[PDB]
């Protein structure tokens, strides 16, 4: 498949990006200096300079120099194009209004210029990849600007985004409920399907599945990088049942306003513990449908699955996949909504996951990534909305947003839009 | 790059300033003569945050030292880091204030304020993106209270968009140092309650307790308390200067810590604080630091936090760290201290982590708390201002300098509103 | 035959398990590190990793880290799957209520999850093996939980359990009469046939038959391991008159409430004393029916045999077995109940017992294990019940059980159930 | 892992504590400076049971030392293992108790109890699964009796689910050490008879006899009796720390030893106890140890066991052992001593074996006995409390501290009930 474009906005997105491109360079054998030295389809994410060099096709953006400064001084400094590392002067300070109205407006024009140049060199553009934090100043306000600009300027193209959905129990900021809803209202229409991941859920995986007692954001991004790699494996390798970028939205978006699938990955085992498990297709296939293995704290058993995409990767046999999927569908504890008799979208690629040196993930020749648009996320939305209205009833932090060029009316409109989204899940969750 | 200018006024202001650049220069490896001797390139990557480079292998800290008498500033010149500052920034008067807010604001300071702003304007013009201001003073003091408020109003008028921090020493409840502290504090709070975005209240009484038991220091002195204060002040801006997994600048703290515009008074804290004998018998790990920072005995404020509730808490960590451990302990504090947080704010903790720790420590954390317990502090001052002003105990000194008695009553009422607004939000929806 | 599952609960069961798997590894030539290096039917008790390694199909469970910690630090540490070694935090403290209501409930869910995964890899599951102490906190309270869970979740499958029946004279705990009856009432319905063994009886064998003057629990487990090995010899080797796992209950359970056979083994001779005995089939066959050789102190002559299973092992000749069995049936001192004209269930396997290095048992090419459901155990039940009512008449230790979530009514109900069991033996012990 | 926190109060409490960690540290090979020097990995496998590890190759015993005067604790600091404990755990007052239960419970100890519980809470929070508490004191003592009971009630209220052991020194019948022992004991038993799960009664009179004849020690001292006591106390928790064929933890002993909730008073014992001359002429084997441990002369309690009966006995062995031999001797004791066990309890012995023996011995055993003979002990105190209280011999000291005379009579009655309940179960069904 042809080119796919990547965008990294905010500290979470930027830090995820360097982990994602660490895998991409390792998978294609590209050195950290931008020269290939160990699969010719790497042009999907890289542009050849014409002099034995490859420039990653990403646009790292932030309103502060700190996070991008690390990239400029890191090992991958020579990799990225200098102009792609667009940076501002002052951070959004966790305020949505700043990243969307005041300071975001000053730097949005420069971002589009680079994005336009990236498109000019495209013989074919499947879509965009946008990495951001669902709750945060730059990752919620500036992303909405790009979504509006990209949709109107380009349109008719897939727009995949990865979001750090706020964990129900764990939270590292105070005004996240305000920030998450504001971006959801503005990004719901211009998005195609946003993959959601929690920090708490990955921590639990790193503690139960993996034997790591000292995890860090660096570990999480490395465990999130393979999620992105598997999703784009078809565009970069060959295998039966190829899944193009645009196929994800068609299969996983029954309705335009329900495009928030969750992410699961398997196997996830340490080097020592791998010796004691066969890791056959049924084992990993069953693991993907375990509450203990999903990367979103919402309980899958609390709702019903509407659509599921199984991107099998490695030395897998299609017959085993069909038998394994049949076993899942006959389970009574698992339940799929009646109006969708067929929910599984299988994808097989002949490229086992690459081993990241120094990582906490063991070498496996057979891995699978599951994307499931499940109604269980409706409970998470209600809890997030419950936080918002409780704060907004007293104007806990509204004055900061008001002074940054955002009218108080948007809070009411945004929550009502969220309320309708809750009703939409309720409507599709029952059948006669 | 995000940049700040530091202002220090009064005796407490300058002395804490002196024990502050003695520590910022240490983190960046800056020699007292001004030449850089750091062992890591990561220190110069963000030196410009506090320093204006002067060609010749030397750096000059953009700081403005204001004092109506030259006694406190003359000692600074004779200090180990006295020659570090630019001589032009040393601006002083001749007739020092007699601990009266009026003289430091209306009569004596009015003539020198023009001179101070000119240096401040040059420092601002020397920057590429000014982020905020920092003021160190003492509410009980006359120069700091009087001259500090005058400077805050002028710079705020000149730079409304920019932030301004204030590390104000607050009068202790039991033992004082100036007779007329109640007048100075109420007059100064009347200005800080509308002009500054975040203020950090510190009291020496609480610092004395820390040294006595938490740190087992037999003969502490202000050379030691200022070191503790400088540690917290440096910690607040660890993010502007060094990298980390979750960076939090001054503005980010202000939005996460200031729910309502008038409720911007915090109580700082620090950890670990252990004596030399206790160093052997304690493990320096995340689980232990979290308990110490939320401990009422580790607070740098006299008011007991348990008598109130926390609207917002911000934790700034330093050193090699594990995010999950940090998340766990904050969750435990949220669940364990069930009644110590307001119900109308589901999340009360703002976490920040930096890679580099302070000095020789392999781990540090700084505590910022916007607790409602601080109402008992203004209430005490509210009672000490009323009792004196009830019969004009010392008003004839302020009146003689031009201040009218009407301004006094407005500040008292503006002080009562602040306490009522703190008690108002201590309630619960159910 | 296909897979059989093993479960080890409690200190007695766990310590027995390491002895049982020592024999299993030796019999199949599996090294203690989980790699075969000297019979391909070893899959009954082992699962192949697919990379030249074998994982024993056992689930070691306990409420304390001490006993399982020894296994984790023992030579067989690399053998077992790390997740199979499920452990709690606080021991049941010899209280049935703790192991069944308070602390047992917290860890029961995790045990079932592993048990479910073991079943998923089964092409055929004959049943379960549960090792526990008939009297003890974890071995009596937690076993009842598993029996209830396994019966309802799986059902329609054999459930064999080995129990350390309290010796009449020797006793190492004070509240055993309370503990033994409570588990008997709850495990009587969900069990198929529980093999019973005493510590005193094995001690007597180690002193009279063997020439060991310093026996230990380690010796007893080694002498009990061959009991389990012989019972499962058919499932792992080939020979005439194969005895499947489900055949035991059909032959040895005339009535649903009488499924408590006792265990006997022969020959049991030291290395030196073996040279002076021929050890022909009649000799070992007659030895199995000797009071001095049975592993339960109850006198076989005090009652009547109802059913008997003779699992001959080694280079035995079927003609000799038939003649030897005929000799037993014509004895007048031995008496079988009239309503069961046929009581002998013969089983022959062509695999002599393996020699355990450092053991006290001599090498014999011809061994036999006898399982006999005899009414003589009724006397033992009455003595155990006699201890219970004597204590319960004064509430000797009831307050401990009451405070652990167990109602006082269960004591009365459990004893009455035991009383009915005594009557059941009386009813089947007479004929017109 | 199962974990315990040790509490020591009063002069006898701390001194026995000091001679207890001098022995626990020896078993685990812990240097007096706190660094580990053990020769076997099996010692560190369960070190956390009594110690909280401090990074740096050192371990700190989680122990709380309480004493109203600092005299006894100051000596501990100067001891060989004084520097092992965390300095913060050393909590003490200034006005020591005058051997009056009232002062150590109501007036003097009430002010310091808050401080003690805070350390205790931190130790509990430092654990992953707290199993129980241990208290060392003396009923005749004022601090231990008074302050020990106050601590037991508070921790029991705070941690009802957790166990708590008590190794209490009981007044001797013939020669005493405090005049007012009868008052202190009765008041303290009134609290221990409902708050603690198991108590071990020890008397120095019995220990003196052991040294004189069983051990042929010409000049014993409390440095020696405490060593014997520490051996039994360490033996009770051999299972929590080292592996064995039949493990018995604190709770297992409590269920096997406490038939009724109020009858939780035991008499400890130890074996072998032989002099240096007698070491040649005795074989250290199971048959000999069983006789020594059931011998009335080897008992650490003045009351003769033969005057009563055993409800429950628990044998904790150590070292290489043979289970059949252990079973044989216990059976012989059951049959030989026909009338020494109650009929309404068919089995009276709870056996436990551990692989590792103590110190240089190749075999050890610890004896715990819940014998009915202990009624003669409370009866004697019951007569000595009545004779004094009959005419208010020393009540004016307790009354002056707040205690009312009514509390005195309730404890006497609660003491008479205990003796009656012991005599009640000494009967036979036939
Ligand atoms: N998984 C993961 N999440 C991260 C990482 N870094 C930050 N986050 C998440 O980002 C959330 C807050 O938004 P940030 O991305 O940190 O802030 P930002 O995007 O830089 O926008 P600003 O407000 O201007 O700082 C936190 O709740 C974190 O969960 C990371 O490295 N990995
Ligand atoms: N034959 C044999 N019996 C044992 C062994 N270990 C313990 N037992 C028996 O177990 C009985 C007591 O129950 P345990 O199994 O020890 O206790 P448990 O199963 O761990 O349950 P808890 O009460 O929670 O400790 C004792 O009377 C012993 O006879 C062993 O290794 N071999
Ligand atoms: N924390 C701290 N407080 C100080 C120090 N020196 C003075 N103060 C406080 O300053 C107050 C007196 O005001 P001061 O600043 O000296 O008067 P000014 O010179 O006119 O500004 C006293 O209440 C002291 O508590 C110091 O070194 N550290
Ligand atoms: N075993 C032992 N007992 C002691 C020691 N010192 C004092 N005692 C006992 O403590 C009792 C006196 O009580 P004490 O604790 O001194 O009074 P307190 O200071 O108020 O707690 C006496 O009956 C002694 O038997 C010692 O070192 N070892
Ligand atoms: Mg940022
Ligand atoms: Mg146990």
């Amino acid at each position: 498949m042809r080119e796919c474009l990547s965008i990294h906005i905010g500290q979470a997105g930027v830090q995820m990006g360097n982990a994602c491109w660490e895998l991409y360079c390792l998978e294609h054998g590209i050195q950290r200096d931008g020269i290939v030295s160990d699969d010719s389809s790497f042009g999907t994410f890289f542009s050849e300079t014409g002099s034995g060099k490859h420039v990653p096709r990403a646009v790292f953006v932030d309103l502060e120099q700190t996070v991008i400064g690390e990239v400029r001084t890191g090992p991958y400094r020579s990799l990225f194009h200098p102009e792609q590392l667009i940076t501002g002067k002052e951070d959004a300070a966790n305020n949505y209004a700043r990243g969307h109205y005041t300071i975001g407006k000053e730097i949005v024009d420069t971002v589009m210029d680079r994005v336009r140049k990236m498109a000019d060199q495209c013989s074919g553009l499947q879509g965009f990849l946008i990495f951001h934090s669902f709750g945060g100043g730059t990752g919620s306000g500036f992303t909405s600007l790009l979504m509006e600009r990209l949709s109107v300027d380009y349109g008719k193209k897939s727009k995949l985004e990865f979001s750090v959905y706020p964990a129900p129990q764990i939270s590292t900021a105070v005004v996240e409920p305000y920030n998450s809803i504001l971006t959801t209202h503005t990004t719901l229409e211009h998005s195609d399907c946003a993959f959601m991941v929690d920090n708490e859920a990955i921590y639990d995986i790193c503690n139960r599945n993996l034997d790591i007692e000292r995890p860090t954001y660096t570990n999480l991004n490395r465990l999130i990088g393979q999620i992105v790699s598997s999703i784009t494996a078809s565009l970069r390798f060959d295998g039966a049942l190829n899944v193009d970028l645009t196929e994800f939205q068609t299969n996983l978006v029954p309705y335009p306003r329900i495009h928030f699938p969750l992410v699961t990955y398997s196997p996830i085992i340490s080097a020592e513990k791998a010796y004691h498990e066969q890791l056959s297709v049924p084992e990993i296939t069953n693991a993907c449908f375990e509450y203990s293995n999903q990367m979103v704290k919402c309980d899958p058993r609390r709702g019903k699955y509407m659509a599921c995409c199984l991107l099998y990767r490695g030395d897998v046999v299609p017959k085993d996949v069909n038998a394994a999927i049949a076993a899942i569908k006959t389970r009574r504890t698992i339940q799929f909504v009646d109006w969708c008799p067929t929910g599984f979208k299988v994808g097989i690629n002949y490229q086992p996951p690459t081993v990241v040196p120094g990582g906490d993930l063991a070498k496996v020749q057979r891995a699978v990534c599951m994307l499931s648009n499940t109604t269980a996320i409706a409970e998470a939305w209600a809890r997030l909305d419950h936080k918002f209205d409780l704060m907004y009833s007293k104007r806990a932090f509204v004055h900061w947003y008001v002074g940054e060029g955002m009218e108080e009316g948007e809070f009411s409109e945004a929550r009502e839009d969220m309320a309708a989204l809750e009703k939409d899940y309720e409507e599709v969750g029952t059948e006669s | 790059m995000r940049e700040i200018v530091h202002l220090q006024a009064g005796q407490c202001g300058n002395q804490i300033g002196a024990k502050f650049w003695e520590v910022i220069s240490d983190e960046h490896g800056i020699d007292p003569t001004g030449t850089y001797h750091g062992d890591s390139d990561l220190q110069l990557e963000r030196i410009n945050v506090y320093y204006n480079e002067a060609t010749g292998g030397k750096y000059v800290p953009r700081a403005v030292l204001v004092d109506l008498e030259p006694g406190t500033m003359d000692s600074v010149r004779s200090g180990p880091f006295g020659q570090i500052f630019r001589p032009d920034n040393f601006v002083f008067g001749q007739s020092g204030a007699g601990n009266n807010w009026a003289k430091g604001h209306y009569t004596e300071g009015a003539e020198l304020v023009d001179s101070v702003l000119d240096v401040v304007r040059k420092e601002a013009e020397s920057c590429d993106c000014l982020q905020g201001f920092q003021l160190t003073h003492s509410l009980g003091g006359g120069t700091g209270s009087g001259m500090g408020t005058l400077l805050i109003s002028k710079i705020r008028e000149e730079y409304p968009d920019r932030i301004m921090n204030t590390f104000s020493v607050v009068p202790s409840p039991k033992v004082s140092d100036t007779v007329v502290e109640p007048y100075n504090a109420t007059l100064s709070v009347h200005q800080l309650v509308e002009n500054t975005d975040e203020t950090y209240c510190i009291d020496n009484e609480a610092l004395y307790d820390i040294c006595f038991r938490t740190l087992k220091l037999t003969t502490p002195t202000y050379g030691d308390l200022n070191h503790l204060v400088s540690a917290t002040m440096s910690g607040v801006t660890t993010c502007l200067r060094f990298p980390g997994q979750l960076n939090a600048d001054l503005r980010k703290l202000a939005v996460n810590m200031v729910p309502f515009p008038r409720l911007h008074f915090f109580m700082p804290g620090f950890a670990p604080l252990t004596s030399r004998g206790s160093q052997q018998y304690r493990a320096l790990t995340v689980p232990e630091l979290t308990q110490q920072m939320f401990d009422a005995k580790n607070m740098m404020a006299a008011c007991d936090p348990r008598h109130g509730r926390y609207l917002t808490v911000a934790a700034v960590f330093r050193g090699r760290m594990s995010m999950k451990e940090v998340d766990e302990q904050m969750l435990n504090v949220q669940n364990k201290n069930s009644s110590y947080f307001v119900e109308w704010i589901p999340n009360n903790v703002k976490t920040a982590v930096c890679d580099i720790p302070p000095r020789g420590l392999k781990m540090s954390a700084t505590f910022i708390g916007n607790s409602t317990a601080i109402q008992e502090l203004f209430k005490r001052i509210s009672e000490q201002f009323t009792a004196m002003f009830r019969r004009k105990a010392f008003l004839h000194w302020y009146t003689g300098e031009g201040m009218d008695e009407m301004e006094f009553t407005e500040a008292e009422s503006n002080m009562n509103d602040l306490v009522s607004e703190y008690q108002q939000y201590q309630d619960a929806t159910a």
